[PDB]
Order: C-alpha cells, then structure tokens, then sequence
RNA sequence: CGACUUACCAACCCGAUGCAAACUGCGAAUACCGGAGAAUGUUAUCACGGGAGACACACGGCGGGUGCUAACGUCCGUC
RNA sequence: UCCUCCUAAAGAGUAACGGAGGAGCACGAAGGUUGGCUAAUCCUGGUCGGACAUCAGGAGGUUAGUGCAAUGGCAUAAGCCAGCUUGACUGCGAGCGUGACGGCGCGAGCAGGUGCGAAAGCAGGUCAUAGUGAUCCGGUGGUUCUGAAUGGAAGGGCCAUC
RNA sequence: UGCCUGGCGGCCGUAGCGCGGUGGUCCCACCUGACCCCAUGCCGAACUCAGAAGUGAAACGCCGUAGCGCCGAUGGUAGUGUGGGGUCUCCCCAUGCGAGAGUAGGGAACUGCCAGGCAA
C-alpha cells in the first residue's frame, strides 16, 4: 500500500433516521446524518 | 500462468547460459523446499543438487521455505560442489526475483567459496 | 462483361499458357461444355456465349461460368512507335487450357442441353465439346 | 469486512447446501471489484480530470490510474497514448468495507428509485451496473462539486456461469428487481 | 514515371555445409535472420553471421519453432 | 536538414573535442555528457560550445 | 417500458470450383559451393612480367520482358 | 545519385523510355544496460457513450506493433513500460564479404579508461537494408615536426574539424 | 526394480487441441496474514516475506476417447537434365530424376541425469 498518496481513511460512525447506526471507514469527514439505509426503506 | 510467464523471464538467461557454454548454479523456488542444482554446460547431467525435501538435510532447520532454508540449502551445495571440484558457476534466477531466499542462497554459496 | 474489382495492379506480365487444366470435372450441374483447344477468352467471348445459351434454353433451368478473365491486356494506340512504357489495358482475358470446363448447366433435358452448347461453342475461338456429369 | 465474516459464517453453507458442490472452494467468491468513469471530454477541458479523479478518490479507498486511449479513432478525435478515463481497482480487504457502502447507504439514495436489475451479466459471472450521480455516496456534499457526470461499478467472481453468480449475489439480499 | 532501382546488395551463403572456414569469416549475409547463430558462430548488427571458431560449418533446424541455425565444429 | 552540428569540448585543459549535431528548436540547452579524453586518458565532462 | 414476423437487403463463417511476376501452410529437375576417389587430358589451373586487339555484334534452340504469344523488330539470361 | 519488391530462368550477378513505391532524415533520446510486460479483431454486461472512447470476462494466438516506402526478420522479443546511465569512447585489429579502381561493409580479440547488474555478462549508436559528394583551394583549435646565415616568426606538414 | 512427484535437458505437432475419468502419504498448486524485506505509474492483482489451517474446486500430472490438427505410403499424374522428332506461339519419343494434392493407413508420444515419498 502506497504511502502519502492515498486519502484518509479513519474510522467513523454513522446512524440514520430510523435508528440504525453503524461504522465504516470513509472519506466522508468529520460527521454524516442519513435518513434511509439497506433496511427501513421501500425497497 | 504463472509457470508460463516465469519459464518466458528465464529463457534469455537459460539460452545465454547455454551458449556461453559453462556449469550453472540453477534455484527452483517453493512456497516450501527451496531447491538447487548445478548442471553441466551441455545441460543433459546433475553434477550435484541440495534442498530442504531431504531428512538429511531437513532435521535441522525449524522450518523449511525461509530465509534460513535458504542459507542452509546455499551453503549445503557449497561445500558438494568443492568436495566435487567445480569452483566457478553461473548464477540462475530461473524466473524468481533475486531478493529474497534467492539472495540468500547466493549470498550463503558465494561467501562458502563458490565465487561467481 | 465480366472484371475483377480493385486488383492489386493494373499491369501484369504476358506469361505463356502451357500446362494443363485444372477443373476439368462438372462440379455443380449435369452438363458442362469442355475445352479441347488451347487458347484466351475475353470478356466479350463470354458474355456473346453466355447470351447464347440463356436464350436458347428461355430462362429455363441453372447456368454457371466457371471461367474468370482476372487478366488484364493492353494494346498500344494506332500510330505509336515502340517503347514509351507498357501499353494501356483494353479488356480481360481467361487463359484456358486443354480440359477446361467453361460452363456447366442444369435443369433441363439432354437432347436441349446439346443444341443450347452447340450455339454457344460457335461463338467461341477454341475447340469445345460437351460433356456429362460423371459419378464420382 | 464484517460481511466478509458474515460470508463466512453461513453463506458458504447457504451455497454449499443448495449447490450441493463435492468440495467448499468450489463455491463462487468475489476477488475484486472494480470503478471505471469514461470521462470523454478531456479534450474540451482536460483541467477538470483531476478533480473527475479526485471524487473516485472520494467513494474509493485509494489513488485512482487514468488511462489511456487503446488507439486513435478518427470519428472521436482521439490519438494514441492521449488520456480519456479513469479507473478503480480494489481488493483484498478494502474492497468488503467499499461493498458495505454501496449495498447499505449507496443503493437506497438511487434518484427515482425502481429496482436494481438482474438481467446485467456478461454471461460468466461478472456483474456491473452504473449510476447517475454522484451523491448517491456521502462524500459529496452538493457544494463542492458541480457536474453531472456519473461512473459505472463491476464486481467480478470465480462464478463459471451466470446462475451461481445470480444465486450468489442473490444470497447478499441483492435487489433485483 | 518508373525505371528506378537499387544496386544488388550480393546476399545470400556464402559457405556452404561441410567446408572448413577460418575464424572471422562470413558465413551468411542476410537482411535479417534467416539463419540462427549456432555454436561457435556470432551474428554482427547487420545479421550478418560470421565464424567464431575454425572449423567445420553445418547447418541444422532446432528449437520449437523448427528454425534454421549455424554451427561450427572444431574438425 | 534543421538539425546541426555542435563541438563538445573537454573541461580539462586538452584541446580535444568531439563533433556531433543537435536540434536547437526543440532541445535548447547546453549539452554535458561525460566523455573519454585520449590527452589526458580519463573521462572528463564535454560541454557544448560552436 | 415487454415483444414479434417476413414474399425482402445482407456481414462474418461453413461446403464445393478457379486465378496470380510483385501470394506461399508445399516443392523438383538442373545449376552452383565444399570434400574423398579412379581413369584421362602436351599444366588444360593459379600468380607475376612484356605486347595486344576489342568494348557497332548477327542468326538459331531454350527461359523471359516489350510488341499484336506481329516483324530478318527490340531488350536480357544460357548454349 | 541512393533504397525496397518484381522482371531475374530455386548460389551471386543480369538489360529495356519494363511494372510498382520511397530517400537527401530523425533521435541526447527513439542510444547502453538492468528489471518487468505481451497485441489486432470479435462476443457478452455496463451513464452519458452512439458501429467505433474507457471498465470486466471470454474466443483468438500476432491478422498488432516495430519514428519514415517496401522486403526479410522479430516471443530469448528487435514490440511496450520503468530505474540508473553516456560504449553515439580512444588506440588497434586476426580473418572475411564486395567492388576495374577510388572505395564500401562485417568482425572475434588485445591495451587504456567507463556505464548498467549480486553475478555470469552486455555496450565501439539506433531490427537490418536509403538519409549522401572525390580532389583542389581556404578557414578554426592542438602539436618546436619543419622553418632556406643564426634566434624567432611567417608559411608549410601531422592530428581534429568546417 | 515398479507406481509416482519436482527440477534440468534431448526431441520437437505420430509430440498439439476438444470431451470424460482420475490425484493428496510426500511433492505441487490453490490458500491465511503481511508491522517489518519487497512492489503497485491504484490494488499482497503480479512480485516478495512470515506460515500452514483447509482443499484437489481451478491449474498441473496421468489414463481413456479420434471429434479435429498432425504424419503418411504404393500407384498414377505434372514438371524436368541429355539426345532426337512433329500438323512447332505447344507437344511427342528413348533414357535419367520425379513431385504437389489426394487415397489406404498411422496417430491422442518416446528418451537421459538428479532429488524425494510408498511398496519392494
């Protein structure tokens, strides 16, 4: 794995609107708000 | 395939080898039991060969396939080949990086006499 | 007026016409009309023969041409001297050979298989007979 | 990675049982997937390929490549060696984390939902899909960026047929519609 | 508008199979490699094969490509 | 025939040169390769020059 | 958004038939190069020296280009 | 004038105001070495994207590519990518090919000093075959070789080059 | 000595493809992890290191099958050197050499050195 040329990629957690949360690791930043996920939505 | 594209990076080698006409030092790599073998220059007969699949040589080593395999293998031929008599060999890479145990071996062969 | 398309060069060498021929067989009908002269067919030769037949036999049955000219020749123009480069191509000619088959025909009785050949043979520069298709 | 020890736990058995297979490598798995964005236009402006490469980076783990034309086509106006796309290859680990968020936060913000598909197989076993936009994914937040432009995702297998890829991706509650 | 060519450039063998040639000598000119460097035999940077060795010169097909090459041996 | 002929000089105090040619158009520097002086009988850097 | 027929145009392939100086997945006879051997030939061979002439060729056979598979035509190869 | 194919008759060579095409360069890298890689064309799935951009898989085995026309050659790749580099080096050169000659071409090996590689080894330009002009006269730099009474110099010679 | 296995060759399509079966005691392959050695013009893909759980799926080796490729006669034919002849822009005779394609058929290899396991 390459050094110093990939983006950040820590650990963070997420929850949505109908009460599941969970963590990834992104590059979404610092705080991330949902409101529908795999399950919860009319799929 | 992995044979086919190792056997294609060593034949420039192997035929150069061939026709400079010389004993060759050739190391067939494995994930376990690091073999080697010297060939004379017409290529049709095994002057000598060691490796880690043999108990003569595998009841020492804690594990065969590493670094240490390597050192032991690479010195083992040393000392065959000078009981033997042949002193000067050609190196073969036979496909395989010489980084790691391919290193190894060489480095343990040349320092144990077999210059090259 | 049968011509190939697009040949590679426009020019080619006289050559001779020795040898022998090569399909000397009916291969797709049952009667065929044979060369037994040696010689060259132009494009002309073959359509005047061709003509022949289809109204002998009034659009009745199959005919095939088993002859191409693919063999282009020139001809220098009236009051030109010797030299000055190859001549310019006039018309294609197929070289033939003893045996050859010129043309083959099927789907309709003997008797007005034998009047269509005649016809067309006398059309033509070299000996011709006819021929039937023969088992294996 | 957790659904990586969910494949582990019972879908190898959820395969094993239906295939009924004689030995367990046998069952389909994933090696790795695969994000490709044939930009086009960077011979009207090739200033904006690397922010085109810079939100790959976004849904990716790591450092997109961008290739190259294979060869110069009159009828596009492109020459040999001239750089028109780019792409994203990820496996080993990374790429189950990257799977989690395209199957759990990705595929519920499709714009005018209807259904995933089922019929988009190469006839071996290799799925792919593309999508419209890019904030389907949470790294974008609707200020930074100003395009339309969308990619295209590919997830191959050791699958030899397309049934045990269907029945494999099928066992990953996949929607196909 | 034709009538150009070029002088002949007088390739081809120049020894046969089963004559002695001495050391340095021109076997073969050739544009490429018809012929293979044997034993014995080195190609120069116009492919061209010359003798390393004196000797006998045969030549022999080898190689899974069934391609011709030139050998010397000291006889 | 654009391209033209330049003369490489030793940096040692030999008068020894070497001759070679050169597009100026596209490659407008100075040229330094590292050549061998038979006067002095060592390599020595060569610099362009007319 | 499913999807279907065709009296009608037709790609790529398959089976059969041909052609090519500038095509070859095949391939002679001769010729040419090298080696060994007997007979035969006034050394017929090669090297060096003195003296030349000649460098407008023609027809015939064979293999060709050109021309009209015309020319006691013209241009090459070999006897 | 030079290069490639055919004519040219299976060694070489071989004419015509015979049939086809090209050259008067380019490149400090497109050279050297070390390490690695292997196309064209089709089929299926996939946003713009469409027969023809890019991605994935499959058949294919070089129909690709090889700076420039053609022929021969090229998987050990001579084709494609990257690191380090200047052997595109100096003095020679056994032995051959090719010419009437002037001349042109190939070249192991030896000495000196270099580059790449752990090493065996490779490198005296480029896959090869066109990219070129004798002699005279004169210019530039080096070299007491000479320098017409002597010491210098001018001018010549030799070497490199225009 | 035999069934096997790996490496280095000879030989190069009778040796190569397609279909079916077969192999894990060793060896081989796949395979787990990779902080460190090493690398991705991004990726433990490839290369490299630390391992051996599991497996014979893929690949590889062996066996069977002619469905292809491939090899291939005898005879005849074409051509042809030399010497003669003809209704001589093409052929024939005596003698020497003798194809290509096709046919009957063959055919899914053989072999040397070294190393390791099992039975001997």
């Amino acid at each position: 794995m390459k050094k110093d040329i990939h983006p950040k990629y820590e650990e963070i957690t997420a929850s949505c609107s109908c009460g599941n949360v969970m963590k990834i690791r992104s590059t979404v930043g610092h705080d991330l708000n949902l409101d529908v996920c795999s399950k919860c939505h009319p799929f | 395939d992995k044979k086919s594209a190792r056997i294609r990076r060593a034949t420039r080698a192997r035929r150069k080898l061939q026709e400079l006409g010389a004993t060759r030092l050739v190391v067939h790599r494995t994930p376990r039991h690091i073999y080697a073998q010297v060939i004379a220059p017409n290529g049709s007969e095994v002057l000598v060969a060691a490796s880690t699949v043999e108990k003569a040589i595998a009841e020492q080593l804690k594990y065969t396939g590493n670094k240490d395999a390597a050192a032991a293998v690479g010195k083992a031929v040393a000392e065959r080949a000078l009981e033997k008599g042949i002193k000067d060999v050609s190196f073969d890479r036979s496909g395989f990086q010489y980084h790691g145990r391919v290193q190894a071996l060489a480095d343990a062969a040349r320092e144990a006499g077999l210059q090259f | 007026m049968l011509q190939p398309k697009r040949t590679k060069f426009r020019k080619m060498h006289k050559g001779r016409n020795r040898g022998l021929a090569q399909g000397t067989d009916v291969s797709f009908g049952s009667f065929g009309l044979k060369a037994v002269g040696r010689g060259r067919l132009t494009a002309r030769q073959i359509e005047a023969a061709r003509r022949a037949m289809t109204r002998a036999v009034k659009r009745q049955g199959k005919i095939w041409i088993r002859v191409f000219p693919d063999k282009p020749i020139t001809e220098k123009p009236l009051a030109v001297r010797m030299g000055k480069g190859k001549g310019n191509v006039e018309y294609w000619v197929a070289l033939i050979q003893p045996g050859k088959v010129l043309y083959e025909m099927d789907g309709v009785p003997e008797e007005l298989a034998r009047e269509a050949f005649k016809l067309a043979a006398a059309k033509l520069p070299i000996k011709t007979t006819f021929v039937t298709k023969t088992v294996m | 990675a957790k659904l990586h020890d969910y494949y582990k736990d019972e879908v190898v058995k959820k395969l094993m049982t239906e295939f009924n297979y004689n030995s367990v490598m046998q069952v389909p798995r994933v090696e790795k997937i695969t994000l490709n964005m044939g930009v086009g236009e960077a011979i009207a402006d090739k200033k904006l390929l690397d922010n085109a490469a810079a939100d790959l980076a976004a849904i990716s783990g790591q450092k997109p490549l961008i290739t190259k034309a294979r060869k110069s086509v009159a009828g596009f106006k492109i020459r040999q060696g001239y750089p028109i796309g780019c792409k994203v290859t990820l496996r080993g680990e990374r790429m189950w984390e990257f799977f989690e968020r395209l199957i759990t936060i990705a595929v519920p913000r499709i714009r005018d939902f209807r259904g995933l598909s089922a019929k988009s197989f190469d006839g071996r076993g290799n799925y792919s899909m593309g999508v419209r936009e890019q904030i389907i994914f949470p790294e974008i937040d609707y200020d930074k960026v100003d395009r339309v432009r969308g990619l295209d995702i590919t997830i191959t297998t050791t699958a030899k047929s397309d049934e045990e890829g269907r029945a494999l991706l099928a066992a990953f509650d996949f929607p196909f519609r | 508008r034709n009538g150009r060519d070029s002088e002949a450039k007088r390739l081809g063998v120049k020894r046969f199979g089963g004559e002695s040639v001495l050391a340095g000598s021109i076997i073969v000119r050739q544009r490429g490699t018809k012929f293979h460097a044997g034993a014995n035999v080195g190609c120069g940077r116009d492919h061209t094969l010359f003798a390393k060795a004196d000797g006998k010169v045969k030549f022999e097909v080898k190689g899974p490509k069934n391609r011709k090459f030139i050998s010397i041996e000291a006889e | 025939g654009i391209r033209e002929k330049i003369k490489l000089v030793s940096s040692a105090g030999t008068g020894h040169f070497y001759t070679t040619t050169k597009n100026k158009r596209t490659k407008p520097e100075k040229l330094e390769l590292k050549k061998f002086d038979p006067v002095v009988r060592q390599h020595v850097i060569y610099k362009e020059a007319k």
